[PDB]
């Protein structure tokens, strides 16, 4: 019937699913960090530009 | 029938008889009332009523009596009584009381209205969400009526007052006074015809809303427009044609002549009749559709009553009350009374349909409420 | 209209009273 | 992950007793309005009867009105049907279901096919044999 | 049959789980705690839009930070100048109702989609001036909810029947096909490197689909309720989601569980858009009570709010430069916010 | 800058076209009333589709008053998403029937989340009951499908204020007015949402459809100023 081959596909897509390479969460934390750090002179929502350059203004 | 025109008649009636005493018993004279001629002695001299007075068609028969002695003197008593107006003056002190009450009753009235008109349009002009055509027409009548209040205290203000006290005689024309005057009538008259006539544009666009089929009301807004300040220059400019032509007075204020005050009195009646049977319609719609519903057996004509009080002042349903009174009942003590609280219903009118349409209203309640919550959000 | 009404009649008795006031002291004299 | 577990049923006597429980994890579960749905052998899926969020508004379908009882228990965490006087038209596949979204009075698409978030179910065949 | 494969299922969604478990080294929170935070964000209207009849749906900027492309209901999809207030384009719909819009990177093709099923793409190309139909798509069942240019010649896009696409716009067929969501896909958010895209969808879970390959890597099932929206973080690494149970959640797909909740016990109104910043650290949400939040990334605070729209904000949108963000509400305006010093 | 000039010229006439363009438009999309034809499934709406893709699209006019009215057709059954999207239409014209599963009990609960619905307070649903000869032949048939399906029509009687229809069973009479007081009792029980409710029994084939939508889309648009002018 349908139901056993959606049950199938499901149990495949876990399998798909479980092998798959994870990283620890400080790592990428940090990495995120990272680029929030580096990243955060360049942001003008973060760093207000001033007047004569904003377009806007 | 002015008091200058009074002061020009007694001159010339004081000059008539000084020219009569120098081209002329008890020697006739100017005792300041009448020129009295030479008088026989031991006899009731009689003297006509003398012309310059208000009322002399009505006493033009009468006659002033004093006795000449047989010494060549004149006596002491006068008789005035055929000469004199026949309404008492106490009554008349009497109404300057209740006119002077009035008068500051309605200054004040139109003082508070003009406050709060102006605070109402700053209010509606100010918010952005409220630019509504509704909001629109209900701009224009608040400025209607602003108008309205500063010509009538202009006109007021600007207004001659009388001189009894003076005595002496004086320049009567004023090269400024008088024009400044017929510019505040002119303008006074503009405004009111102005007031009714966006009345009866504001129940014309509510009868159009509620009755036709869903037409477009933004082609013909521009009608709406051109009709409210139309109409008053439509009637004003041959009223202010025929007061310069054939009644010209040092004001327009007095109607001496009916016929040019019933150019002003039918396109007013004829704009509160027409609101009135719009009046009806919208009240019979709005039954209809209240009866629909059939909350509870109370609460039905509770709010039919509630709509009747929010609906009269917008439309002038009170001035169809006192629509019918013709002058001849006018003339009696009672209208005197009335006039008050038809004055006081006409000023303060600004005053409730501006709290009504603004203080009252749930949506002008959450604008500024929401409004206030920014500024409050914004200060901590 | 009824104010313009209203300021017609008190112009009217304006001119009646000073008319009258004016008769009076004519008649007092001096 | 929202995921609800259906406990009880199986194989009863007409005019028997019986009772369902539903255990709910993953969410927060005194915000959502809930509701059973059930389906026949060889028919569609129908309401059956709800609970709101604190328990007070209570409604079920009229053919079954006055004889089923729902209760939930927001601190054990559990939603509970008793089933007293069955009839031998009550044979069917029961889903304890919840309404999509949160501190809301409707819901929509409870009584579909392809519900997301209603629970696997339980069987009860309440036939005379 | 059946049993030992749920058996079997539950086992492995058991695993999988032990696993996140396993790998959940610390908390975002507590490494993040050492961070200065971003402060009051005061940001004022600049520009305001009013052209739109009906209720707003959905914008999109465009590569430039010049053009936006803006959809109503009333059957409009018009083409903004956001510097001078000027429609530089107004283009009359075939379909009256419209749920997305997308403008094309080259700056060539205009999408819109909505309950019509199909996905009409507009040429700018024309040399008589002239909007036209380039080209309609029409294989999707359910209704249409998200649609996002590749390129000038693929298209993915998203559907109300469970599925998502990716159409060949030269040939007009779908190039592939994505099967793997149990409820209506309202959302899709596509990499900056367009290797990977991700889907939100109303079964609570978010799908990082893979373009070439044709199937899901990733399921992230943290949500109780709809998922609205989706967005990428600006590396292509993590991913913030946003639901009806008034909460965001920051997903990363490497450490492939949720990372941070963003939520607040006044807030009971459902999500709409979310949206971050160039850099990161703001991460911008549209409420569905008539106002937007702008959330610290990293300290999960509300850094400033944006009350600006009468009606609830449908969609919200980020320049690529980073230099203003546009609202998008039911009360048919477009508020353009920046910050002031 | 001239060339800056001519590039700000251009768009400003541009702009002014298009602006000539969404006021020529305005007033075709306002004086156009919307209507969302909705039924629960085989209730014979096909009937109303052909006497009044994914959407289908009726266009009809009375009296120089244009609708648009829009059946909803090959769409999935999961309905809480796209119906937000018919928030701002004139009225929801909702047709169920009144003869396997009860499909009466799923109209009444779909009613009740079309009613109690946040974004639908402010938009009128019209109510119409179809399958009255069908209904008539079931009552008259002799077997239960209202006192089995509920209990309440057991203990009801016949509204004095309800209009029978002259050579009708009062036991049809009956039927009618209890499921049309069900759907009263479910829009009335809400009371806070500023819109309101209007049901109609109709035949298999009538004419009169029309122009009782025509008069309840006129009610609502005069509820509606109304509203706005404070009167009610
Ligand atoms: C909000 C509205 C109702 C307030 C109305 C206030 C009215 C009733 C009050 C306030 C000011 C008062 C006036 C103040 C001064 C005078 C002068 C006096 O020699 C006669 C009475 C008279 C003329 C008063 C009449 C009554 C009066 C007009
Ligand atoms: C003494 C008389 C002649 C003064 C007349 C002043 C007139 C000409 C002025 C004063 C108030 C003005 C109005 C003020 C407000 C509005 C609303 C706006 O949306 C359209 C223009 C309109 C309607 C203006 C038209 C011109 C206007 C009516
Ligand atoms: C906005 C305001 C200032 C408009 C005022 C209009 C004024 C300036 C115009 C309109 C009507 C004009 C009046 C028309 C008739 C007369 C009678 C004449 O024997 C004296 C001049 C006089 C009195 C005019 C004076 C100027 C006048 C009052
Ligand atoms: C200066 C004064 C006299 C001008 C008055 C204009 C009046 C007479 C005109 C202008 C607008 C007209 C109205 C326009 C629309 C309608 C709706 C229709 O279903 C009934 C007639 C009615 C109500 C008209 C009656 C006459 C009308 C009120
Ligand atoms: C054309 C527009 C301004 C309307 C004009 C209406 C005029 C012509 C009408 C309406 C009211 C009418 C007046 C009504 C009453 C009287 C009293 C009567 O004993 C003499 C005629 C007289 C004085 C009428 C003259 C004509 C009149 C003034
Ligand atoms: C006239 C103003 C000053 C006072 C109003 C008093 C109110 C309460 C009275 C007097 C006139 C009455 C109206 C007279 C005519 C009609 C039209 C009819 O088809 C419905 C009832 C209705 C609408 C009446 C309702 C009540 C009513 C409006
Ligand atoms: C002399 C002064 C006091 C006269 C004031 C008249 C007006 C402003 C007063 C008199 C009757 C009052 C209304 C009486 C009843 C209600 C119902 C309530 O649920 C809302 C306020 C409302 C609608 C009041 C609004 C203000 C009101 C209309
Ligand atoms: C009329 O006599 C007005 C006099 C009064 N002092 C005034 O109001 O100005």
């Amino acid at each position: 019937t349908a139901s056993i081959a959606q049950a199938r596909k499901l149990v495949e897509q876990l399998k798909m699913e479980a092998n798959i390479d994870r990283i620890k969460v400080s790592k990428a934390a940090a990495d995120l960090m990272a680029y929030c750090e580096a990243h955060a002179k360049e942001d003008p929502l973060l760093t207000p530009v001033p007047a004569s350059e904003n377009p806007f203004r | 029938q002015t008091a200058g025109e009074l002061y020009q008649r007694w001159e010339r009636y004081r000059r008539e008889c000084q020219e009569t005493l120098a081209a002329a018993a008890c020697n006739g004279s100017f005792d300041m009332y009448v020129c009295w001629d030479y008088a026989a002695p031991n006899a009731t001299a009689r003297a006509s009523c003398p012309w310059y007075l208000p009322w002399h068609h009505h006493v033009a028969a009468g006659f002033v009596l004093r006795q000449c002695g047989s010494d060549g003197q004149w006596g002491l008593w006068r008789d005035h009584t055929q000469c004199e107006n026949p309404e008492k003056n106490e009554a008349f002190l009497d109404q300057r009381l209740i006119l002077e009450r009035l008068q500051v009753m309605y200054t004040v009235g139109y003082s508070l209205s003009l406050a709060t008109l102006l605070l109402a349009l700053l209010i509606l002009s100010l918010f952005r969400r409220l630019h509504c055509t509704r909001n629109y027409i209900h701009i224009n009548l608040f400025t209607s009526f602003m108008l309205r209040a500063a010509a009538i205290l202009s006109r007021d203000r600007l207004l001659p007052r009388p001189g009894p006290y003076l005595g002496d005689q004086a320049l009567a024309l004023w090269n400024q006074a008088l024009a400044a005057c017929r510019t505040a009538q002119i303008v006074t008259q503009y405004c009111v015809g102005a007031n009714y006539t966006w009345l009866l544009v504001e129940g014309v666009y509510l009868h159009s809303l509620l009755v036709l089929v869903g037409g477009s009301e933004e082609g013909h807004f521009r009608y709406y427009l051109l009709l409210g300040w139309g109409a008053p220059a439509l009637f004003v400019i041959p009223w202010v044609i025929v007061r310069y032509l054939y009644e010209n007075t040092q004001c327009w204020e007095r109607n001496e002549v009916k016929a040019i005050w019933w150019i002003i009195r039918t396109p007013i009646l004829m704009t509160i009749l027409i609101n009135f049977l719009i009046f009806i319609r919208i009240l019979g719609i709005l039954l209809s559709k209240l009866r629909t519903r059939q909350m509870r057996c109370r609460d039905y004509r509770l709010r039919l009553a509630r709509s009747t009080l929010f609906l009269v002042p917008l439309l002038g349903v009170h001035e169809v009350v006192f629509a019918p009174v013709t002058e001849e009942q006018a003339r009696g003590a009672l209208r005197f009374a009335k006039l008050g609280f038809e004055i006081f219903l006409s000023s303060f009118q600004g005053f409730l349909v501006s709290v009504l349409y603004c203080f009252i209203n749930k949506e002008v309640q959450s604008e500024i409420r929401r409004g206030w919550h920014h500024c409050r959000l914004r200060r901590s | 209209h009824a104010q313009g009404t209203f300021t017609s009649d008190k112009s009217k008795y304006l001119d009646e009273r000073a008319a009258q006031d004016f008769v009076q002291w004519l008649l007092d004299g001096g | 992950q929202v995921q609800l577990q259906e406990s009880g049923g199986g194989l009863v006597q007409p005019g028997g007793s019986l009772r369902l429980s539903c255990a709910a994890s993953g969410f927060t579960f005194s915000n959502y309005k809930m509701n059973w749905v059930r389906q026949a052998p060889g028919k569609g899926l129908e309401w059956v009867s709800d609970i709101s969020q604190s328990g007070a508004s209570i409604s079920y379908t009229g053919s079954v009105k006055g004889r089923f009882t729902i209760s939930r228990d927001n601190a054990k965490n559990t939603l509970y049907l008793q089933m007293n006087s069955l009839k031998p038209e009550d044979t069917a596949v029961y889903y304890c279901a919840r309404c999509p979204a949160p501190f809301t009075r409707d819901c929509f698409d409870v009584t579909s096919t392809t519900y997301a978030y209603r629970g696997q179910g339980t069987q009860v065949t309440v036939s005379s044999h | 049959e059946l049993d030992q494969l749920r058996q079997e299922a539950e086992q492995l969604k058991n695993q999988i789980r032990d696993a996140r478990k396993a790998c959940a080294d610390a908390t975002l929170s507590q490494i993040t705690n050492n961070i200065d935070p971003v402060g009051r964000i005061q940001m004022r209207t600049r520009r305001t839009l009013r052209g739109h009849l009906a209720k707003i749906y959905a914008m999109h900027w465009g590569t430039d930070s010049r053009l936006l492309v803006s959809a109503s209901q009333d059957g409009k999809l018009i083409i903004w100048d956001s510097y001078t207030t000027n429609k530089v384009h107004a283009i009359p719909l075939r379909s009256s109702w419209v749920m997305t819009c997308a403008y094309a990177p080259s700056g060539n093709y205009v999408a819109c989609g909505g309950l019509d099923n199909i996905c009409s793409i507009y040429n700018l190309k024309t040399r008589e001036g002239n909007v036209r139909v380039s080209r309609e798509l029409a294989g999707h069942t359910g209704y249409l909810s998200c649609c996002r240019f590749l390129d000038d010649n693929q298209i993915v896009t998203s559907s109300g029947d469970t599925t998502c696409a990716l159409w060949d716009i030269e040939t007009g067929q779908q190039t592939t096909t994505f099967t793997g969501h149990t409820g209506d896909v309202m959302s899709l958010s596509l990499a900056p490197d367009t290797r990977l895209f991700v889907s939100g969808a109303c079964d609570a879970s978010a799908k990082l689909w893979d373009v070439r390959e044709g199937m899901c890597r990733q399921t992230f099932t943290g949500h109780e309720s709809d998922i609205n929206a989706i967005c990428f973080f600006p590396n292509g690494n993590a991913f913030a989601t946003g639901s009806d149970d008034a909460t965001c959640r920051l997903f990363d797909l490497r450490a492939d569980q949720e990372l941070m909740t963003y939520s607040h016990d006044n807030i009971i109104c459902g999500i709409t858009s979310v949206s971050f910043s160039k850099s990161g650290r703001l991460l911008l949400a549209g409420y569905d009570d008539f106002n937007c939040n702008v959330w610290d990334a990293l300290k999960a605070d509300r850094a400033g709010v944006l009350a600006g729209h009468d009606n609830r904000v449908s969609c919200l949108g980020v320049t690529d430069d980073g230099m203003a963000v546009a609202t998008g509400s039911w009360d048919s305006f477009l508020k353009i916010w920046n910050g002031s010093s | 800058t001239e060339d800056q000039r001519n590039e700000e010229k251009a768009q400003r006439e541009a702009n002014k076209k298009i602006e000539k363009q969404l006021q020529k438009d305005k007033q075709v999309y306002r004086a156009t009333h919307r209507l969302l034809l909705l039924g629960a499934g085989e209730s014979g709406k096909n009937t109303i589709v052909k006497q009044m893709s994914g959407i289908f699209e009726t266009k009809f006019q009375v009296d120089k008053v244009n609708f648009h009215m829009f059946d909803v057709g090959a769409q999935r059954d999961e309905r809480r998403k796209w119906i937000q999207c018919f928030n701002d239409v004139t009225a929801i014209i909702f047709v169920v029937a009144s003869s396997q599963t009860n499909r009466l009990q799923a109209a009444l609960k779909l009613f009740d989340s079309i009613w109690n619905n946040k974004w639908l307070r402010d938009t009128s649903v019209i109510l119409f009951l179809n399958k009255q000869d069908l209904l008539a032949e079931k009552v008259l048939a002799g077997k239960s499908k209202i006192e089995d399906y509920f209990p309440e029509f057991a203990r009801y009687t016949t509204p004095e204020d309800a209009t029978p229809e002259p050579g009708e069973d009062p036991r049809v009479t009956r039927a009618k007015y209890f499921i049309r007081d069900e759907f009263l009792r479910i829009s009335t029980a809400s009371g806070d949402g500023r819109h309101y409710c209007y049901p109609h029994f109709t035949c298999a084939v009538d004419t009169e459809n029309i122009r009782r939508v025509f008069n309840d889309c006129r009610d609502i648009i005069q509820r509606m100023h109304l509203r706005q002018y404070e009167l009610l």
